[PDB]
């Protein structure tokens, strides 16, 4: 089974050095040579690096060309890249990829993927606020109401309307960045049967620092 | 470099129906020696990293269905899925594979066809934990519409708010083809201390007039 | 130890 598992993504100061590991597996290592190909959050798919299967030959494009170096291990059958003077633009997926030598047929074996990110920012754990429905629009057939998980760093941060038993009318939107913070947003439709007599507590974990934080939804 | 492109970005699709994506280089992906053309399409779905589809612009991998065929020669290539069944609502990938810098098409991302319905509306005045550390975002959701574009404003008593918000939309959810959106104004208490009402105005195709939700303080 | 392909 061709396993091609990478290691090392990590929170990088821009202008600081990282060095990423593929470890192959399920087949001779030597007789090929291999990609580093990366993923941007705006699902932006680039080559990085090849080497030939005895190291003999290094290809990169313009934009880590001369800033990163893609070499190999044919004994510990492992393939590598130092990146240096890493700028923010780097922050992506970094898959490692067979070249397939024999089949010449494009990149058929692909790795899990280790994530870089490169920011200057600190860890912040976020401010959560409670929004709590206003007018006597209230009262109807549902209430709607939110958390706001606002200015925090790094990512993940786990969302919960009362701990998971609240998953039906729940939407989570993605984190946004803005300047170094992120912000996220949750609502969750609940009957006029069920709220204010029933409490719904929204908690966030931003485990990145030990918060824990439950913000109970209260008119 | 070969820079490649697709199109369509998106493509709402109906399932049993074929649907076309299309593939374009700038310089011919043509290998006159192998005679072949150096293209591969991909397929990707979330979490999972890409997965090889058709090789040599044509050639069916093993494995993959029936239903895929790649089509096309030179500068301008072609994906058919001809009965797009549930399971092919993923992102696809077209790329230079002849000359190093290898270069990724965008993607085109098929999405499932469904009746318009109309954004569920809210807004929430600040907190006040929040107001209490002098801050003041006002909060509207826009939830549960089809199709995915909409339009959001705010105002503060009638005049139209530019900067300050920030807006994050969903994918097509799962389990009922809808999209979502929210969209926060964030102030400070001084400014939000000398206005009297805040009004979040939506438009969507759904709606001769944009959908007005308000509060006042 | 052979180039690469694509190049």
């Amino acid at each position: 089974e061709v396993q091609l598992v990478e290691s090392g993504g990590d929170l990088v100061k821009p202008g600081g050095s990282l060095k990423l590991s593929c470890a192959a597996s399920g087949f001779s290592f030597s007789s090929y040579g291999m990609s580093w190909v990366r993923q941007t959050p705006d699902k932006r798919l680039e080559w990085v690096a090849t080497i030939s299967n005895g190291g003999g030959y290094t290809y990169y494009p313009d934009s880590v060309k001369g800033r990163f170096t893609i070499s190999r291990d044919n004994a510990k059958n492992t393939l590598y890249l130092q990146m240096s003077s890493l700028k923010s633009e780097d922050s992506a997926m970094y898959y490692c990829a067979r070249r397939e030598r024999y089949d010449e047929n494009g990149f058929a074996y692909w790795g899990q993927g280790t994530l870089v990110t490169v920011s200057a920012a600190k860890t912040t754990a976020p401010s959560v606020y409670p929004l709590a429905p206003v007018c006597g629009d209230t009262t109807g057939s549902s209430v709607t109401l939110g958390c706001l998980v606002k200015g925090y760093f790094p990512e993940p941060v786990t969302l919960t309307w009362n701990s998971g038993s609240l998953s039906s009318g729940v939407h989570t939107f993605p984190a946004v960045l803005q300047s170094d913070l992120y912000t996220l947003s949750s609502s969750v439709t609940v009957t006029s049967s069920t709220w204010p007599s029933q409490s719904i507590t929204c908690n966030v974990a931003h485990p990145a620092s030990s918060t824990k934080v439950d913000k109970k939804i209260e008119p | 470099d070969i820079v490649m492109t697709q199109s369509p970005s998106s493509l709402t699709v109906t399932a049993g129906e074929k649907v076309t994506m299309s593939c374009t280089s700038s310089q011919s992906l043509f290998n006159s020696g192998k005679q072949k053309n150096y293209l591969t399409w991909y397929q990707q779905k979330p979490g999972q990293p890409p997965k090889v589809l058709i090789y040599w612009a044509s050639t069916r991998e093993s494995g993959v269905p029936d239903r895929f065929t790649g089509s096309g020669s030179g500068t301008d290539f072609t994906l058919t899925i001809s009965s797009v069944q549930a399971e092919d609502l993923a992102v696809y990938y077209c790329q230079n594979d002849y000359s190093n810098p290898l270069t990724f098409g965008g993607g085109t991302k098929l999405e499932l066809k469904r009746a318009d319905a109309a954004p569920t509306v809210s807004i929430f005045p600040p907190s006040s934990e929040q107001l209490t550390s002098g801050g003041a975002s006002v909060v509207c959701f826009l939830n549960n519409f089809y199709p995915k574009d909409i339009n959001v404003k705010w105002k503060i008593d009638g005049s139209e708010r530019q900067n300050g918000v920030l807006n994050s939309w969903t994918d097509q959810d799962s389990k009922d083809s809808t999209y979502s959106m929210s969209s926060t104004l964030t102030l400070t208490k001084d400014e939000y201390e000398r206005h009297n009402s805040y009004t979040c105005e939506a438009t969507h195709k759904t709606s001769t007039s944009p959908i007005v939700k308000s509060f006042n303080r | 130890d052979v180039p690469d392909y694509a190049s």
